RNA sequence: CGAUGUUGGAUCAGGACACCCAAAUGGUGCAACCGCUAUUAAAGGUUCGUUUGUUCAACGAUUAAAGUCCUACGUGAUCUGAGUUCAGACCGGAGCAAUCCAGGUCGGUUUCUAUCUAUUAUAAAUUUCUCCCAGUACGAAAGGACAAGAGAAAUGGGACCAACCUCACAAACGCGUCUCAGAGAUAAUUAAUGAUUUAAUCUUAACCUAAUUAACUCAUAAUAAAUCCAGCCCUAGAACAGGGCACA
RNA sequence: AACAAACUCCUAGCCCAAUACCGGACUAAUCUAUUGAAACAUAGAAGCAAUAAUGUUAAUAUGAGUAACAAGAAGCCUUUCUCCUCGCACACGCUUACAUCAGUAACUAAUAAUAUACUGAUAAUUAACAACCAAUAAACCAAAACAACACUAAAACGUUUAUUAAUUACAUUGUUAACCCAACACAGGAGUGCACCAAGGAAAGAUUAAAAGAAGUAAAAGGAACUCGGCAAACACAAACCCCGCCUGUUUACCAAAAACAUCACCUCUAGCAUUACUAGUAUUAGAGGCAAUGCCUGCCCAGUGACACCAGUUUAACGGCCGCGGUAUUCUGACCGUGCAAAGGUAGCAUAAUCACUUGUUCUCCAAAUAAGGACUUGUAUGAAUGGCCACACGAGGGUUUUACUGUCUCUUACUUCCAAUCAGUGAAAUUAACCUUCCCGUGAAGAGGCGGGAAUAAAAAAAUAAGACGAGAAGACCCUAUGGAGCUUUAAUU
RNA sequence: AUGUAUUUUUAAGAGAUAGUCUAAAAAGGUACAGCUUUUUAGAAACGGAUACAACCUUGACUAGAGAGUAAAAUCUUAAUACU
RNA sequence: ACGAGCUACCCAUGAGCAGUUUAAAAGAACCAACUCAUCUAUGUGGCAAAAUAGUGAGAAGACUUGUAGGUAGAGGUGAAAA
RNA sequence: ACCAAAGCUAGCUCAACAUACUAAACAAAUACAAAAAUACACCAAAAUAAAAUAAAACAUUCACCUAACAUUAAAGUAUAGGA
């Protein structure tokens, strides 16, 4: 979203990273519980945590 | 889809159509023979047939009284309708009006025109299409058939 | 939408010379046995109808001259006679119109 | 760049299979139900709402399922203009200023009369839910079948007003009513017989084989009697066509 | 083997391709000097040759007989019926378009009939209504609004006295109209006095009643579930919560009516004064400005740049700015301390806001569900106090959110009329057009093919619809870049 | 040396100096491009590679209803027993 | 050089605002004439080079409007929309 | 066969000469709001030419650019020029 004209209209530049927390073995268990407690608003009912990025114009950024 | 429709669209709507038919009926009652467009005369034929039937109900009939009051815009025609047209149409059941297609109007529109006339009027007879005489070849052969059929019984 | 190219005369002729656009010949034309003029088999003769219409116009003009007002319509039957005629017993008691013209051949006493 | 009109939606959707369901199977750490993967199969479907212009996304209720894409990430000479993408104006920041913003807020003209190509209706169904099957098989019990057969519906195709409803025309219409199908054929996968390789082995070895998905064709169903057509009606129709005009 | 070229032989020759640029030989049509006189030769000259400039002018075609336009009915021929109601006159303006007779084959009415709108001839608007229609001094403060008497914004509209005002019929001018300005006999723009008809006119040229479109009416059950939004419509036409502006008002004639401007109020600065503004006024005044009624207030700073002071010094309700680094109470924090720079280090208030991004910040209420709305927490390291900060009544076609009532918005559309539409008659445009005898699939190709290649399809012409394509029509892209091309605006740009 | 006739100066000069692919030597990128930058060579057929710019055959005049040649036209396998 | 007969603002001279609630002619309230143009639908070579229909705001005032005059482009005027 | 096409004329252009240069008509009215016979006034005025262009930009400069001295040479010379 935002003003970019045809560029924003027809360029996929909004990034979203979604991943399950319970089975994420690359994060320590107490850290996983702490994230599940503090960021419960960003976690849906399937346990998948979602983060999104819209600020930068570039998809890689 | 116009299935099962008997009234054609005329004028500016239903009320305007009724008013046009009322004016045509008033003219027909006043003059005993009028001419208009073929569609207008065709639609007016039934109304003129029903007006004579209503007039045959008698003068004292309040329903026919109000019907004539509504339809005959010129009020001097209501006594005419109830004392000339109705009395002279007594033995006839439905042969009150005669409609004939006349040639197209000389104006640039070239409309399909018809003439309607109350039977038994005091006007010159129209050039009605008369059938052939029985002395024709075909009709005489048919008369021979009829004579043979009569002689066979 | 605007046309893409000019249509050639071949296309134009093929379009506007089709039998659908050509005027069809009428085969219901016949001559009137009375006056010999042309008329259609389902349409009244123009000449005879014009005669009848003019006679009706004169008759109506005379019958409206008889009535000096717009709303003065006869309450009885009406009969029209020509010069050299007298009302019969069955024609008396009705409003009468008299014409100086003689009785036409097509108009019957009755 | 002497113009290829640019997101989401409304309508209509065409196609691919790297299949969500529906169908036939293999392996299971498959006893049964839920499951996890693997093969084949695209005739048909793939919901309704709150917030956001939103594609996405979060949530509520369902469903057999709310599939991934291509189609100028379809479709503005069919539509919408909320945002983007002009001119007006604020807030925060930069610049002394004019001004600047992939930083947000309100408001902001969406033209076309179709020249050409193209096109403008034949059918021969699908899927869920209830009763038994049976608390039967399967199991230590909790749990709990498949198949076969009876029905109910829903979607879609084709039709119609006896009644209800819309209905001040005799008609049209849905919210109302009726109907919807047999044979062959196969892909994956099972076994019979049998050599190369005298054992075995379903066979890019033959012979006939049998259990077998969806498609796809065919039975079957519809039209299917040429040269009378002036006028008048029609439940037939833009015009042209088509059906009637002997009962009465 | 064979078949297969601009290659090479054979038979004759006038005996070897081409873009920009260069060279040569001829030549079409004119005028002149000499020949010639059924139209040529030698020479000298040029306004010396057009398949192409969105080329100019004139006529024509396609689109196309297509879009589009009109006259209520009958009748005894201008007499009666059905409907809607912008009519009379004057001022301004147009000039004869007005009236009578005659004609309309054609010219004007966007079509006929005929004629107030075309042609010819002849006449007309007669003043009492209106235009032109005394000066010079003096008495004169006391409003018009039924004006009794009053308010503030202090208000046009008059007589009398005295001096001269030719003096004697009948002067001159505008007097029609269906009309003016809009390219048109245009649904537009038009001042004043009267009444809402006692005066003006006709929505339909004639048929059928297809689709699609516009307008209207009605609707089972539901009652916003449609949509960005309750836009439109509706048997309702109510009550509330926020943001922004106090309020009435003004603005981008022609895409924006607002949260923009102005506004009463509050503050600054600049002026001690006379015959054209300010002003016939004099600091309680008059200009140049900022911000916006009212209520609480407007905290610090002259370090820089301006202005007074012609240097010091004063000014922020002038232009504007109002802090880092590190450790500390018992774990989060830091009341506190050390040190450094400043002109002061952001005070009060409010706060996820119209306030960069993180943001859908966290939490509560509303809903079954909410990135919506409202209330709270709050460093917002980029809030903040007259470029004003906070609340409040009334207010607003401003922008958001709810509660019912309401309904075709929608579930899911349907029926009927009018204008449309199709047929008959009359009149008759436009963008566009290289020529088309103008198919489909795949591949190819200046990288999206009706014209190529390989295959399929293929009697030829109309009429009515739908818009997928002709990278459709319209405007030498307004976005981007270039131009030693412009112009507006601002300055701490360069010459002044 | 040899096989050919070309080369250098004199006097007039304009165009062009905005370029593509193929083969080869390199660099950048991704040992990616119908990519970009340098050097050598070639081409821009009316034949062939179905269509085609650059690939191949071809010292491009005219007439013939003569002939001989050049590049060039369906490219290869689709296979695993060990009692 | 020519343009303020449209429009922006002034200057003279005139004219309009009916009804209703209100001690009120209160920059009050409802709604006419009248003046603007919020929203939508048609129209998009159209009735119209800015319209029609429905619906809206003001409607005793910072209100509309008639006639005559003035301010003219390095400018005029502007309740700033360049 | 319609639509159509072809005339040779009106007249224009460049010069020379030339009297010497605002043609004819002006009965009435004509700068009252022109074609309106007729009343105590005001009448009048001047202050450089600029730029588009060239110098490939543009600031100094840029002939001709509505002012008489003509022709043959000196001569495109001396000079003036961001020289
Ligand atoms: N510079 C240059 N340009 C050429 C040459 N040959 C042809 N051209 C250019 O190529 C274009 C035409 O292509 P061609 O007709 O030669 O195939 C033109 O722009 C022409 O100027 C040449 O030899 N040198
Ligand atoms: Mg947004
Ligand atoms: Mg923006
Ligand atoms: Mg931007
Ligand atoms: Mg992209
Ligand atoms: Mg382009
Ligand atoms: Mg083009
Ligand atoms: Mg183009
Ligand atoms: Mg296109
Ligand atoms: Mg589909
Ligand atoms: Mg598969
Ligand atoms: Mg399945
Ligand atoms: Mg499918
Ligand atoms: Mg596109
Ligand atoms: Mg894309
Ligand atoms: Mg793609
Ligand atoms: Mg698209
Ligand atoms: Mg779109
Ligand atoms: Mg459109
Ligand atoms: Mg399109
Ligand atoms: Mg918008
Ligand atoms: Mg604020
Ligand atoms: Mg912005
Ligand atoms: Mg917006
Ligand atoms: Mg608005
Ligand atoms: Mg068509
Ligand atoms: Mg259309
Ligand atoms: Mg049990
Ligand atoms: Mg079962
Ligand atoms: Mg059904
Ligand atoms: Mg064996
Ligand atoms: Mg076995
Ligand atoms: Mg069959
Ligand atoms: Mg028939
Ligand atoms: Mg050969
Ligand atoms: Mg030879
Ligand atoms: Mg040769
Ligand atoms: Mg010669
Ligand atoms: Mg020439
Ligand atoms: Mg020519
Ligand atoms: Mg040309
Ligand atoms: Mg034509
Ligand atoms: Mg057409
Ligand atoms: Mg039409
Ligand atoms: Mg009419
Ligand atoms: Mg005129
Ligand atoms: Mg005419
Ligand atoms: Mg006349
Ligand atoms: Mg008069
Ligand atoms: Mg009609
Ligand atoms: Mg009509
Ligand atoms: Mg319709
Ligand atoms: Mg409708
Ligand atoms: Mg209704
Ligand atoms: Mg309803
Ligand atoms: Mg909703
Ligand atoms: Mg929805
Ligand atoms: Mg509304
Ligand atoms: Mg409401
Ligand atoms: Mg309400
Ligand atoms: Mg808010
Ligand atoms: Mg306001
Ligand atoms: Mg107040
Ligand atoms: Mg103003
Ligand atoms: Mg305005
Ligand atoms: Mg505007
Ligand atoms: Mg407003
Ligand atoms: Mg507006
Ligand atoms: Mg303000
Ligand atoms: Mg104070
Ligand atoms: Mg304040
Ligand atoms: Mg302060
Ligand atoms: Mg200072
Ligand atoms: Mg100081
Ligand atoms: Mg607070
Ligand atoms: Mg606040
Ligand atoms: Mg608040
Ligand atoms: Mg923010
Ligand atoms: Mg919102
Ligand atoms: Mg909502
Ligand atoms: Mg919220
Ligand atoms: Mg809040
Ligand atoms: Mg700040
Ligand atoms: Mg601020
Ligand atoms: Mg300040
Ligand atoms: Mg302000
Ligand atoms: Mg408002
Ligand atoms: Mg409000
Ligand atoms: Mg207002
Ligand atoms: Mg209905
Ligand atoms: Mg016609
Ligand atoms: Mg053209
Ligand atoms: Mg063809
Ligand atoms: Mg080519
Ligand atoms: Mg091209
Ligand atoms: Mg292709
Ligand atoms: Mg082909
Ligand atoms: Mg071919
Ligand atoms: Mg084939
Ligand atoms: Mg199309
Ligand atoms: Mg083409
Ligand atoms: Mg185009
Ligand atoms: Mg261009
Ligand atoms: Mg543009
Ligand atoms: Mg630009
Ligand atoms: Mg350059
Ligand atoms: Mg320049
Ligand atoms: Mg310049
Ligand atoms: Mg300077
Ligand atoms: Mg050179
Ligand atoms: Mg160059
Ligand atoms: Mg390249
Ligand atoms: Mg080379
Ligand atoms: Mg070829
Ligand atoms: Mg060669
Ligand atoms: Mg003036
Ligand atoms: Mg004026
Ligand atoms: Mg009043
Ligand atoms: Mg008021
Ligand atoms: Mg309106
Ligand atoms: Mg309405
Ligand atoms: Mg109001
Ligand atoms: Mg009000
Ligand atoms: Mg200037
Ligand atoms: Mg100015
Ligand atoms: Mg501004
Ligand atoms: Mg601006
Ligand atoms: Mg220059
Ligand atoms: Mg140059
Ligand atoms: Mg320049
Ligand atoms: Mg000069
Ligand atoms: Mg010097
Ligand atoms: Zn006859």
């Amino acid at each position: 979203s935002g003003p970019g004209g045809q560029n924003v209209n027809k360029v996929n530049s909004k990034a979203e990273v979604r991943f399950h927390l319970a089975t994420a073995e690359w994060i320590a268990e107490p850290v996983r519980q702490k994230i599940a407690i503090t960021h419960k608003n960003k976690i849906n009912r399937l346990g998948e945590l979602i983060l999104t990025s819209e600020s930068s114009r570039y998809q890689f950024r | 889809i116009s299935h099962g429709r008997v009234f054609r669209r005329l004028g500016l709507g239903p009320e305007s159509r009724i008013h046009l038919l009322q004016n045509l009926l008033t003219g027909l009652v006043r003059h005993e023979r009028i001419e208009a467009s073929w569609a207008r005369v065709d639609e007016l034929r039934g109304y003129a047939e029903k007006l004579i039937d209503y007039g045959k109900l008698g003068d004292t009939n309040e329903r026919a009284m109000r019907m004539a009051d509504f339809w005959l815009t010129e009020k001097d025609l209501i006594p005419k309708l109830f004392q000339v047209l109705a009395p002279r149409f007594q033995g006839q059941n439905g042969g009150y009006t005669r409609m004939l297609q006349i040639p197209n109007r000389n104006e640039q529109d070239r409309a399909k025109m018809a003439v309607i006339e109350y039977k038994g009027n005091c006007l010159p007879p129209l050039p009605l299409p008369r059938r052939d005489s029985n002395l024709t070849l075909l009709n005489q052969l048919l008369q021979g058939l009829r004579q043979d059929q009569e002689a066979s019984s | 939408a605007a046309p893409k190219n000019r249509r050639s005369i071949e296309v134009n002729r093929c379009r506007r010379r089709n039998p659908q656009k050509l005027i069809k010949v009428k085969n219901n034309i016949d001559v009137c046995p009375e006056c010999g003029h042309l008329k259609q088999k389902h349409i009244l003769c123009g000449y005879c109808y014009e005669k009848v219409r003019k006679e009706t116009a004169e008759i109506r003009r005379q019958m409206g001259k008889q009535e000096g007002g717009p709303f003065r319509a006869p309450t009885t039957e009406t009969v029209v006679l020509y010069s050299g005629e007298t009302p019969s017993e069955q024609d008396q008691g009705k409003r009468i119109i008299e014409r100086e013209r003689k009785r036409p051949s097509w108009f019957t006493q009755n």
